[PDB]
RNA sequence: UCCAUUGCGACAACGAGCGAGACCCCGGCCGCGGGCCGCGGGACGGCCCGCAGCGGGAGGACGGCGGGGCGAUAGC
RNA sequence: CGAAGGCCGGGGGCUAGAAGGCGAUCAGACACCACCGUAUUCCCGGCCGUAAACGGUGCCGCCCCGCGGCCGGCGCGCGUCCCGCCGGCCGCCCAGGGAAACCGGGAGGCUCCGGGCUCUGGGGGGAGUAUGGCCGCAAGGCUGAAACUUGAAGGCAUUG
């Protein structure tokens, strides 16, 4: 109910004013001039199946976390500081996946993206090398080569640090880091661009 | 129409990343600093010094408008002493039908 | 099981994976095909070591984005959603 | 000796890989060639050279001219592969062409026509391949009918460990590339038609996977 | 010759035959759905002396008149004398104005 | 943008090399040494204004140093 | 039934304008450019039956990832909008197809080949010619060979 409030303050529960057919499960009211509405409750079952979905990796440094946009710059340096995964911050270069003599060449085994329009080149290279992966989706959003989606408002700063900062806690809580039913030391600010 | 080659500008600036306590943002001080073997510089000419100093100078006063990541580090740290999050007419229709409300 | 000799051996060099979806077999060189695992909690919150659940997803169900829902319905099947 | 660039092939070199069949059953690339050369430790396999090709780029100057070699290296017991290489000198074309025909093997499924007495001796069931304008149909054939086919298409049923086929080509099969692509086309496609005998549900267990 | 556009050219759709006018340079018969088209609003004066006619003007509050002309050209006068250019393959996709 | 595939910056490409430049010879101004020749200093788009670099001033022997040598891949 | 040109018999006659005439240009210009101008262009009653008559794509029927625009009819919703349904005209496009360009409302569901019906083609020339027949006032149209000759013609795409 807390975390509801935060998502409310926040306004992680609006969209583009375009509704994609995949998509629409996730629905559940228009607002009249024409924004669309999730569902909060399916948003946070996602969150868990995608919590649920990174703890069986035994190392977390190959988990690939990946966010071109600006506005989630900071939030991707501090889900692997609490986590341990591997942030690719900026331009995805071509051939990170797929070419060995590259310095940053990697072979992980989740991608997590935040958009699906931009990072595009990750979410296409991955299908080349046998790489599952995760997404932030808004409700215009294209799920081709993604596997779990997550509705929520992927543009404005305070959603996406929120959703960062959920993601991270329900892992720490499923692995036995944090204590559960306690709420984190770490505020979700921390995730929030300035 | 005097344009510096890569090789001037790619030696310039790891002069100036690794020496940026030395050097002035005045010519002949670093003219003297693209000299010294101690901050190991194998210059093999005096022409070729001059440009790559004259180009280091040049690095220097563009910085003023290491020291600028210490404290871009030291601010990405701060956690202020609120919070940021202390109308519908959709979504009130979702949390009536999610919860108590 | 794969073929049988006349006698009843298995005269097969190896079995591919089928799609948990499409039920489709997989083949080598589909490098868009994914296998992937989840936690399966039982234990107030906390997940239990080295027991999961384990699906595949070949190439042509991913190409066209049907696995968001594909994998949600196969996983409210087996306890792990709703 | 040789020093892996890649986690599989820094796999391969101890002890964790057993055989190629795992590679295919969770279906990775292969990126180093002595990751194959590995399982198949000197002349297992057998390595042809199917064509030379000269190709020629027009240029203010004149033409320049290269290579254009076409290989096929298999072990007669069910493996096949198919390769190419460009180069100035034939003999890098030669080699690039060995090195690429190593890294695109792949399994091949064999089975009985009518009686199934002892080895799988035919293709499992009817096979189809295209390439360019090329198509190929791989027929299955009673014991000591042998292999029926054009010289540039038996030699890659020899290789594959095909006993007895027939075969049937169309397109400008005189295009020796297209002919043995849509060939290979069709052996690659073997392991991937459900046949009743494996229709059966089976658990997957992830402890064996090799984690990609 | 291959098929260069998926309008062949034209903006025909759901017609037989249509209108036929002159290009304004050289007096060719074109279609009308074909010709090059533009519009432009211009002043009667030029506007290197749009002070000094109203300047020496007596009636209180004149407006300059406006001159309003359709001009429509076939595609050689609008290749030559450069209303349109010829573009890349690419670029021919491109309807922006 | 530059004399220049000279560079900034962007990019299914990432990273190297050759040609360019750097280099060699000559000549202008100043020092230590010898008895003019032979060893070094000197200039760098360095200073100041106006908008990777285009302009305008200044000092200085010389202002963007000047005249030559060398000279890619492919060819007739 | 059938664009335009063309033909027969009447009417009309502005414009433009095959033919023809004339001024330039040019080595020449019987052409392009300038000027004058007959049939024609328009109406009535007939004839002729052809066009890159084109989407170079026959007609009927089924299935088919999606995102948009416009046109006609209807229905639900709030307070003009908004979401649907049917029918039409368009753009983009995953898969699939293809020699490719590209198609994708098919040019998909096809060497893993079979829903129904009609028409047409079988290397390049000779040749849509000769001959015979039918139609037409004529100009034509429709139907349409053989001897002989030849090693290529042609499609889409790459570098210069
Ligand atoms: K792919
Ligand atoms: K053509
Ligand atoms: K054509
Ligand atoms: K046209
Ligand atoms: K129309
Ligand atoms: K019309
Ligand atoms: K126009
Ligand atoms: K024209
Ligand atoms: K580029
Ligand atoms: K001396
Ligand atoms: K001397
Ligand atoms: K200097
Ligand atoms: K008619
Ligand atoms: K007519
Ligand atoms: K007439
Ligand atoms: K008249
Ligand atoms: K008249
Ligand atoms: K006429
Ligand atoms: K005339
Ligand atoms: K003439
Ligand atoms: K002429
Ligand atoms: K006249
Ligand atoms: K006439
Ligand atoms: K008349
Ligand atoms: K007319
Ligand atoms: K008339
Ligand atoms: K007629
Ligand atoms: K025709
Ligand atoms: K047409
Ligand atoms: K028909
Ligand atoms: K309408
Ligand atoms: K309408
Ligand atoms: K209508
Ligand atoms: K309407
Ligand atoms: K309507
Ligand atoms: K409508
Ligand atoms: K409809
Ligand atoms: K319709
Ligand atoms: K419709
Ligand atoms: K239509
Ligand atoms: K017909
Ligand atoms: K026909
Ligand atoms: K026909
Ligand atoms: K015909
Ligand atoms: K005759
Ligand atoms: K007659
Ligand atoms: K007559
Ligand atoms: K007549
Ligand atoms: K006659
Ligand atoms: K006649
Ligand atoms: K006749
Ligand atoms: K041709
Ligand atoms: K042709
Ligand atoms: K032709
Ligand atoms: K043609
Ligand atoms: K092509
Ligand atoms: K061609
Ligand atoms: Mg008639
Ligand atoms: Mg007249
Ligand atoms: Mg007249
Ligand atoms: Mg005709
Ligand atoms: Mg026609
Ligand atoms: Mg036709
Ligand atoms: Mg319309
Ligand atoms: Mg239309
Ligand atoms: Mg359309
Ligand atoms: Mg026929
Ligand atoms: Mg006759
Ligand atoms: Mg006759
Ligand atoms: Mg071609």
């Amino acid at each position: 109910e807390a975390d509801v409030k935060k998502m409310l303050v926040a306004t992680t529960h609006l969209g583009v004013r375009n509704i994609d057919r995949r998509m629409q499960f996730y629905i559940f009211d228009r607002q009249k001039d024409g924004t669309f509405v999730f569902n909060l409750q399916k948003v946070w079952a996602k969150i868990v199946f995608a919590a649920r979905i990174l703890v069986t990796i035994d190392d977390p440094a190959e988990i690939a976390v990946v966010a071109n946009r600006p506005d989630a710059q900071r939030a991707i340096l501090k889900f692997c500081k609490y986590t341990h995964a591997t942030a690719f911050p900026g331009r995805f270069i071509p051939g990170n996946f797929t070419n060995r003599m590259n310095p940053n060449y990697c072979e992980p085994r989740l991608l997590l993206v935040n958009d699906p329009v931009v990072d595009r080149q990750a979410i296409l290279e991955a299908s080349y090398v046998n790489i599952p992966t995760i997404s932030l989706c808004n409700s215009d959003a294209n799920l081709k080569f993604i596997d779990v989606a997550i509705p929520c408002n992927n543009k404005t700063p305070m959603s996406i640090g929120l959703i960062y900062w959920l993601l991270a806690r329900e892992v720490l809580r499923l692995k036995g880091s944090i204590s559960r039913t306690e709420e984190w030391d770490v505020k979700p600010d921390l995730f929030v661009a300035l | 129409g005097k344009v510096r080659t890569k090789t001037i500008k790619r030696a310039a600036r790891k002069i100036v990343e690794n020496n940026y306590e030395s050097l002035k943002p005045k010519d002949f001080q670093n003219n003297k600093a693209i000299c010294s073997k101690r901050n190991v510089a194998i210059i093999p000419s005096k022409r070729l010094r001059n440009k790559v100093a004259g180009y280091v100078t040049t690095l220097m006063n563009r910085v003023v408008k290491r020291l600028q990541e210490e404290e871009r580090e030291r601010r990405d740290n701060y956690a202020p002493k609120k919070s940021e999050f202390d109308v519908s007419g959709a979504t009130q229709q979702m949390i009536d039908s999610i919860g108590f409300k | 099981i794969g073929m049988k000799n006349s006698s009843g051996v298995v005269v097969d060099a190896y079995i591919p994976r089928k799609c948990s979806a499409t039920n489709r077999l997989i083949g080598p060189k589909d490098h868009a095909a994914v296998q992937l695992s989840v936690a399966r909690v039982n234990d107030k919150g906390k997940m239990i070591e080295n027991n999961y659940v384990t699906f595949a997803f070949c190439g042509a169900i991913r190409s066209r984005g049907g696995v968001d829902s594909a994998f949600m319905l196969l996983a409210q099947e087996h306890g792990l959603m709703e | 000796e040789w020093h892996p660039s890649t986690k599989l092939g820094r796999l391969v070199k101890a002890g964790k890989i057993e055989s190629l069949y795992d590679i295919f059953k969770y279906s990775l690339p292969i990126k180093e060639t002595e990751i194959i050369d590995y399982f198949f430790p000197k002349s297992e396999l057998a390595e042809e050279v199917c064509n030379i090709m000269s190709v020629q780029k027009q240029t203010t100057a004149g033409q320049r001219t290269r290579f254009r070699a076409h290989v096929i290296v298999g072990n007669r017991d069910g493996f096949i592969g198919y390769g190419a290489g460009v180069s100035k000198e034939v003999a890098n074309a030669i080699k690039k062409a060995a090195k690429n025909a190593r890294l695109n093997i792949v399994p091949v499924r064999r089975g009985f026509w009518g009686g199934k007495l002892g080895d799988p001796h035919t293709v499992s069931s009817k096979l189809s391949g295209k390439c360019g304008s090329v198509r190929v149909r791989l027929i299955p054939a009673p014991r000591g009918a042998g292999i029926v086919a054009s010289p540039t298409v038996a030699k890659v049923l020899e290789f594959a460990g095909v006993s007895d086929v027939f075969t049937r080509q169309s397109g400008h099969s005189r295009t020796l590339m297209n002919s043995v692509g849509a060939v290979y086309n069709a052996l690659k496609s073997s392991y991937s038609i459900l046949t009743p005998d494996l229709w059966k549900k089976e658990q997957l267990d992830h402890v064996q996977d090799i984690r990609t | 010759m291959p098929v260069k556009r998926r309008n062949n050219g034209r903006s025909k759709y759901n017609c037989g035959h249509t209108n036929i006018v002159r290009c304004q340079n050289c007096h060719r018969c074109v279609p009308k759905d074909k010709v090059i088209k533009r519009f432009t609003i211009r002043n009667i004066v030029d506007n290197t002396i749009a002070d000094d006619v109203l300047n020496a003007c007596v009636i209180q509050g004149f407006a300059i008149p406006k001159l309003y002309n359709k001009v429509q050209y076939c595609v050689s006068c609008s290749i030559h004398n450069h209303i349109v250019r010829v573009r890349s393959r690419e670029d021919r996709k491109i309807r922006t104005p």
